[PDB]
C-alpha cells in the first residue's frame, strides 16, 4: 500500500526496497482548481445552444 | 538654430510645420563651469581655443558608455568624436581628458567645412548626428541615463551654444535654398504628438512618438517582440489639420487637387491606403458625431453607419474616443430600388484610427471587417459645427520595414 | 489562461517600476509575469 512517508518512494520508482544514497522526490497532487482568464479588451455578447 | 535646410528637412520655397527636438535659445556665459539637464546641444566656433562638450550621469558607472566631443584649432572644424566607456578617469580637460578608451562604437575626426553649427541629441537608445550635410544615427545601449551636460566654453573666443529641453514646434520658411525666418508657437497646443514633416524619399522622421498608428493586419495581433514586417508606412503627402466640412466632397486616392495642403515634400504618385486620424477629448458629452460614410463601387455606392440598437433604424451615430454602452454597424446598398442591409460587428471600446484601402478593405484600429470590389474615392460625412474632427490624413504605400512592437504599439522603425 | 498562455501556479501581486511590455516570459516559454493594462501594477506567476 502507498500510504507511509517511506512506502511512497518505493511506489513512485516501481521498486521493492531501494539501496542507499540520494534519491529525488517530487509528490503532485490530483484535485479540482479554479480558472482564470485575462484577455484583451472586447465586449461581451453571448448566446446558447 | 538658423541652420542648414537638411539639418531641418524643409524644401525650397515653402513653410512648414516641423516639430522635435529643436535648438531655441543661445547662451553667452563665461563662469567655465555649469552642470546642466538636457538632451542635446549645438554650438558654433570659429575662433582660436580649444572647446569640449560631454555628456554624462550623476555618478561614475563601468558598464556605462559616456559621450564626449573635443574641438581643435586648424583651418577647418577639427571634431573629435568617442562614444566608450572609461576607467578610473577625471577630474575635467580639453583636450582628451584621458585615453581609457578600449570598446568604442565610434570613434572618428571629421573635417568639415567651418561656420556650419554641429549637433548631437538623444531618443530612447538612438544618438543622431548632424553634421549640416549627411544626418548618422547609431545604437548604443542604455543611452536613455544620459541627462546632465557639462558644457565648457568660453564667450570671448567666439563661442555661443544653445541647448535643448523638449519637443519645441517651430515655423520655418525658406527662400532661394536659405531660411528666412525661425519662429515658435506658444500657441499650438498638442501639435508635438501628430504633426512632422515628410523627409526626403516618403520616409517618417526619426524620434517619432506614434500616437494612433496602427499595425494592420489579417489574423491574430502581436504583442511583444522584434518583428520584420511588411507594412504602409511610406507617406506621398500629408494634411495636417484637413477640417472636413459637410460639403467637401469626395477625396481620390491622389493629392493633386485644389483642397489638398501637403506637408514638406510631395511626390505624385498612386496610393494603397488613405489613413485618418481621430480627435477627441477624455469627456464624452460631444464624441458622438452624426454621419454616414459614402463608399464609390464600380457599379453601386455603399454606405456606412453605427447606431446602439440591434434594430438600425432610428439612429445613425459614429462614436469617437472611450464609450459606455456596445454599438452597431451595418451596411446599406440599393439594387433597383431594393434596399439591402446586413450585420457587420461591433466596435471596439474606443475607436481612434480608420484606414480605408484601395483593393476594397476597410479596417477599424487594424482589424478588416468587411471587403468590397474595388474603391474609387471615399466620402467622409460628417455633420459638425467647426472644424475640429481630425488631425491629419495620410496616404501611403506599402514598403516593407522592421519594427520594435511593444503593448501592440511602435516603438523604432528602420 | 492569460494572453494566450496555459499552465498551472500562483499569482501573487507585487509593486515594481516597470515601463514597456505587458508580459515577460523566460526562454523556453513559460510565463514569469504580467501586468494589467489599465493601471501600473504587475503580477507574479510561480509554481507550486
Ligand atoms: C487624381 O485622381 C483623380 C480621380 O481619378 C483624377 O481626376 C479624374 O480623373 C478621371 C480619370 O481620367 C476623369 O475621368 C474622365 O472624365 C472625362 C470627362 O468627361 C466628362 O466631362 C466632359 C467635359 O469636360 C464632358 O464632355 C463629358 O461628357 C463628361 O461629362 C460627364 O457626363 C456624365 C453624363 O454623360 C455625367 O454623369 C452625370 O452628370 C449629371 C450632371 O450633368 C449628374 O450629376 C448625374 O448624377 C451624373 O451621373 C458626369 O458627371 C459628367 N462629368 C463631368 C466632369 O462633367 C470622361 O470623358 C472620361 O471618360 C472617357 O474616357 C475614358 C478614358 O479616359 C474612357 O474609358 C471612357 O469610356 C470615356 O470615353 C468616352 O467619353 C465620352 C465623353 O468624353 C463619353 O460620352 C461621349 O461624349 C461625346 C461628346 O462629349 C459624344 O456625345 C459621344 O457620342 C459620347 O459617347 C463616352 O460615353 C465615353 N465612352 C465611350 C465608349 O466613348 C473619364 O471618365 C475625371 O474627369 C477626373 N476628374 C474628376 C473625377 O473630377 C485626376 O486626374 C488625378 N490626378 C492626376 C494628376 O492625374
Ligand atoms: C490581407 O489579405 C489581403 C488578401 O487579398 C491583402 O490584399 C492584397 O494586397 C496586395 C498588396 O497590394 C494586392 O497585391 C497587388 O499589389 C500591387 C502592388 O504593386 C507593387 O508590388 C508588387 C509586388 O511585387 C510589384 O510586383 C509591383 O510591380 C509593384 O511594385 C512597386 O514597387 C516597385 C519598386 O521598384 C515600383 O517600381 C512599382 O512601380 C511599384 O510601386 C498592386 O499594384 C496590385 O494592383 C494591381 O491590380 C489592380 C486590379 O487588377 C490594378 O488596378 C493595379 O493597377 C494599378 O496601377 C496602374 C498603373 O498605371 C493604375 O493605372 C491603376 O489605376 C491601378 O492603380 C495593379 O495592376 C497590376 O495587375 C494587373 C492584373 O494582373 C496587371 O494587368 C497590371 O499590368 C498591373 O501589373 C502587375 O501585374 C503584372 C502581371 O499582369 C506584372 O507583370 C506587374 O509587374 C505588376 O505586378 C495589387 O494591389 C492584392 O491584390 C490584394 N488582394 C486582393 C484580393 O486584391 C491585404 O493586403 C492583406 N492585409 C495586410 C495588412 O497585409
Ligand atoms: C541665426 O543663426 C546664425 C547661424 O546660421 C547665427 O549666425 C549668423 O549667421 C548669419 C548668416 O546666416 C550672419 O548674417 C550675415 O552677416 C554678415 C556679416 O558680415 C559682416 O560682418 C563680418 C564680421 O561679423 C565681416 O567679416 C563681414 O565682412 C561683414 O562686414 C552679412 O555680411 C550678411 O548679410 C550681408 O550680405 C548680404 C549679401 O551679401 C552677399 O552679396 C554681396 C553683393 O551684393 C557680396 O558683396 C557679399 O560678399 C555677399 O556675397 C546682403 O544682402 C545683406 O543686406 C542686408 O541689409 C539690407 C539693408 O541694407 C537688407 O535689406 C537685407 O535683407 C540684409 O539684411 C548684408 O549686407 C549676413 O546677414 C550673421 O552675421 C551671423 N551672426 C553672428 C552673430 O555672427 C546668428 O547669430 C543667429 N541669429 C540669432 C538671432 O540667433
Ligand atoms: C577674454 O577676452 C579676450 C579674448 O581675446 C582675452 O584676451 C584679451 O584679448 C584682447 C584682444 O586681443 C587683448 O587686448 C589687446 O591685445 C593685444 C594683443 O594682440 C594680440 O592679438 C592680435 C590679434 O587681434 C595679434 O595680431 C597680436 O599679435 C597679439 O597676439 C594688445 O597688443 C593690446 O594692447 C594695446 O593696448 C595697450 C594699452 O592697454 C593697456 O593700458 C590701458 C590704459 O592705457 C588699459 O586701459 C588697458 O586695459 C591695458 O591695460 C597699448 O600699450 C598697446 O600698444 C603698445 O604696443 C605698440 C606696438 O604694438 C606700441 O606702439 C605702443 O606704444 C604700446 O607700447 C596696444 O595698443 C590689447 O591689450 C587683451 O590684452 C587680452 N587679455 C589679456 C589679459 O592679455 C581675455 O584675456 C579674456 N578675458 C579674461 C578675463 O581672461
Ligand atoms: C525656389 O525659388 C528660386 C527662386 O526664388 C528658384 O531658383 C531659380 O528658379 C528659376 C525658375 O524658378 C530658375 O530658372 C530656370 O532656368 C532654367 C535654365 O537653367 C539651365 O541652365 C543652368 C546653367 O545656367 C543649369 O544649371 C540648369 O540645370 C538648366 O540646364 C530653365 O530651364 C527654367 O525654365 C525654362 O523652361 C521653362 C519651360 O519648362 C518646361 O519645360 C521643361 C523642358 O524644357 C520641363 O523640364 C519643365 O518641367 C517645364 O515643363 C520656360 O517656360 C522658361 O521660360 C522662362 O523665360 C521666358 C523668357 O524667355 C519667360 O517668358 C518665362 O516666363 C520663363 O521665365 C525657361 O526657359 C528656369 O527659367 C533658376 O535657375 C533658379 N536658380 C537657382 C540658383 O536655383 C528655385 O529653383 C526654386 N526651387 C525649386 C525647387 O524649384
Ligand atoms: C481636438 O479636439 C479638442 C476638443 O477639445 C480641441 O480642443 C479645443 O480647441 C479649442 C481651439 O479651437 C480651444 O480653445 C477654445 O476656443 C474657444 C473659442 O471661443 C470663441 O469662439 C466661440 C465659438 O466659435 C465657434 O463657433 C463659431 C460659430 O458661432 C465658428 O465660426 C468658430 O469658428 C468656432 O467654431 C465663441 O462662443 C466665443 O465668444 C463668442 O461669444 C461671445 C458671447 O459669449 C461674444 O461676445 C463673442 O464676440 C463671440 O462671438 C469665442 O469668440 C474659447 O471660447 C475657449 O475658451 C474656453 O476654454 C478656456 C480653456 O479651458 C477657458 O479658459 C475659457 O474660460 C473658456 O471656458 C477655448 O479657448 C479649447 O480650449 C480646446 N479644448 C480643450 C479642452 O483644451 C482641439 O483644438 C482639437 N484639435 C484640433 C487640431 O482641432
Ligand atoms: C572625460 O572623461 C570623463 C570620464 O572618464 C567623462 O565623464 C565624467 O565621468 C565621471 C565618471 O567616470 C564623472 O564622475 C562623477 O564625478 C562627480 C563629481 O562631480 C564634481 O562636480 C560637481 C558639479 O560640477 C560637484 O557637485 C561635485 O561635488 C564634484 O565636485 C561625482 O559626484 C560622481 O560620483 C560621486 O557622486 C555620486 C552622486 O552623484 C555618488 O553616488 C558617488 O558615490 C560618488 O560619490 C561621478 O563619479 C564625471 O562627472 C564626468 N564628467 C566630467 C567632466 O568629468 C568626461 O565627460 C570626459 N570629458 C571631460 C571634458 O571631462
Amino acid at each position: 500500500y502507498c500510504d507511509s512517508p517511506f512506502e511512497k518512494l518505493q511506489c513512485e520508482h516501481l521498486q521493492f526496497g531501494l539501496q542507499d544514497g540520494f534519491y529525488s522526490a517530487n509528490f503532485l497532487d490530483d484535485n479540482v482548481l479554479p480558472e482564470t482568464y485575462v484577455a484583451l479588451p472586447i465586449y461581451y455578447q453571448h448566446t446558447d445552444i | 538654430a538658423n541652420l542648414s535646410m537638411l539639418q531641418l528637412g524643409v524644401p525650397d520655397n515653402s513653410s512648414t510645420i516641423v516639430t522635435g527636438l529643436l535648438p531655441t535659445h543661445w547662451f553667452c556665459a563665461n563662469q567655465s563651469t555649469s552642470v546642466y539637464s538636457a538632451n542635446g546641444f549645438f554650438y558654433i566656433d570659429v575662433g582660436n581655443h580649444r572647446s569640449a562638450f560631454a555628456l554624462h550621469t550623476g555618478y561614475y558607472d563601468a558598464n556605462q558608455y559616456y559621450i564626449y566631443v573635443t574641438n581643435e584649432i586648424g583651418l577647418n572644424a577639427s571634431v573629435t568624436l568617442k562614444i566608450c566607456k572609461f576607467s578610473r578617469n577625471t577630474t575635467f580637460d580639453f583636450l582628451s581628458n584621458a585615453s581609457s578608451s578600449f570598446d568604442c562604437i565610434v570613434n572618428l575626426l571629421f573635417t568639415e567645412q567651418l561656420g556650419a553649427p554641429l549637433g548631437i541629441t538623444i531618443s530612447g537608445e538612438t544618438v543622431r548626428l548632424h553634421l549640416y550635410n549627411v544626418t548618422r544615427t547609431f545604437y548604443v545601449p542604455a543611452a536613455y541615463k544620459l541627462t546632465k551636460l557639462s558644457v565648457k566654453c568660453y564667450f570671448n573666443y567666439s563661442c555661443v551654444f544653445s541647448v535643448v529641453n523638449a519637443t519645441v514646434t517651430v515655423n520655418v520658411t525658406t527662400h532661394n535654398g536659405r531660411v528666412v525666418n525661425y519662429t515658435v508657437c506658444d500657441d499650438c497646443n498638442g501639435y508635438t504628438d501628430n504633426i512632422f514633416s515628410v523627409q526626403q524619399d516618403g520616409r517618417i522622421p526619426n524620434g517619432f512618438p506614434f500616437n494612433n498608428w496602427f499595425l494592420l493586419t489579417n489574423g491574430s495581433t502581436l504583442v511583444d517582440g522584434v518583428s520584420r514586417l511588411y507594412q504602409p508606412l511610406r507617406l506621398t503627402c500629408l494634411w495636417p489639420v484637413p477640417g472636413l466640412k459637410s460639403s467637401t466632397g469626395f477625396v481620390y486616392f491622389n493629392a493633386t487637387g485644389s483642397d489638398v495642403n501637403c506637408n514638406g515634400y510631395q511626390h505624385n504618385s498612386v496610393v494603397d491606403v488613405m489613413r485618418y486620424n481621430l480627435n477627441f477629448s477624455a469627456n464624452s458629452l460631444d464624441n458622438l458625431k452624426s454621419g454616414v460614410i459614402v463608399f464609390k463601387t464600380l457599379q453601386y455606392d455603399v454606405l456606412f453607419y453605427c447606431s446602439n440598437s440591434s434594430s438600425g433604424v432610428l439612429d445613425t451615430t459614429i462614436p469617437f474616443g472611450p464609450s459606455s454602452q456596445p454599438y452597431y454597424c451595418f451596411i446599406n446598398s440599393t439594387i433597383n430600388t431594393t434596399h439591402v442591409s446586413t450585420f457587420v460587428g461591433i466596435l471596439p471600446p474606443t475607436v481612434r484610427e480608420i484606414v480605408v484601402a484601395r483593393t476594397g478593405q476597410f479596417y477599424i484600429n487594424g482589424f478588416k471587417y468587411f471587403d468590397l470590389g474595388f474603391i474609387e474615392a471615399v466620402n467622409f460625412n460628417v455633420t459638425t459645427a467647426s472644424a475640429t474632427d481630425f488631425w491629419t490624413v495620410a496616404f501611403a504605400t506599402f514598403v516593407d520595414v522592421l519594427v520594435n512592437v511593444s503593448a501592440t504599439n511602435i516603438q523604432n522603425l528602420l | 489562461n492569460i494572453y494566450d498562455y496555459v499552465g498551472t501556479g500562483i499569482i501573487r501581486s507585487s509593486n515594481q517600476s516597470l515601463a514597456g511590455g505587458i508580459t515577460y516570459v523566460s526562454n523556453s516559454g513559460n510565463l514569469l509575469g504580467f501586468k494589467n493594462v489599465s493601471t501600473g501594477n504587475i503580477f507574479i506567476v510561480t509554481p507550486c
